[PDB]
């Protein structure tokens, strides 16, 4: 039925370890570039 | 009170300069500074002496929107070279 199942397994097993490895560093740039308006902060002059 | 410490700290001898320009000569400002200014200070008191501590430069923005302006003014500004090194050259 499956002539693929080895090789699907092992790209599975390299696909896991990949986004393990790379996600959370993907999630971490988002943070970076999103951390300036995360922090901005605002005050209201009239005279 | 505050003006009174802020002028019997600050404007200490040791530290004031007479600068004079122009048409005058130096034993004349010399023996002119030597007659009145001397007896000014520099017995400083018992405790804080001015020392300087290196400033952190953070680098950010500040925008006041006021938009009832005619013209906008933008200033923009990075890292300082100082006074002694030839950096500022």
């Amino acid at each position: 039925a499956e002539p693929e199942h080895d090789h699907r397994k092992r790209m599975g097993l390299k696909m896991l370890l990949m986004m393990g490895l790379l996600l959370p560093l993907v999630y971490a740039m988002k943070r970076h570039k999103w951390s300036v308006l995360k922090s901005r902060k605002l005050a209201y002059r009239p005279p | 009170a505050d003006l009174t410490e802020y002028l019997s700290r600050h404007y200490k001898a040791p530290r004031m300069v007479l600068a004079a320009a122009g048409g005058l000569e130096h034993r004349q400002l010399l023996d002119l500074a030597q007659k009145h200014f001397s007896g000014l200070s520099g017995t400083y008191d018992e405790d804080a002496v001015p020392t300087l501590t290196p400033c952190r430069f953070t680098g950010s923005e500040i925008r006041h929107r006021e938009d009832g302006l005619p013209l906008a003014h933008v200033a923009i500004a990075v890292e300082g070279p100082g006074w002694a090194n030839p950096d500022n050259v």
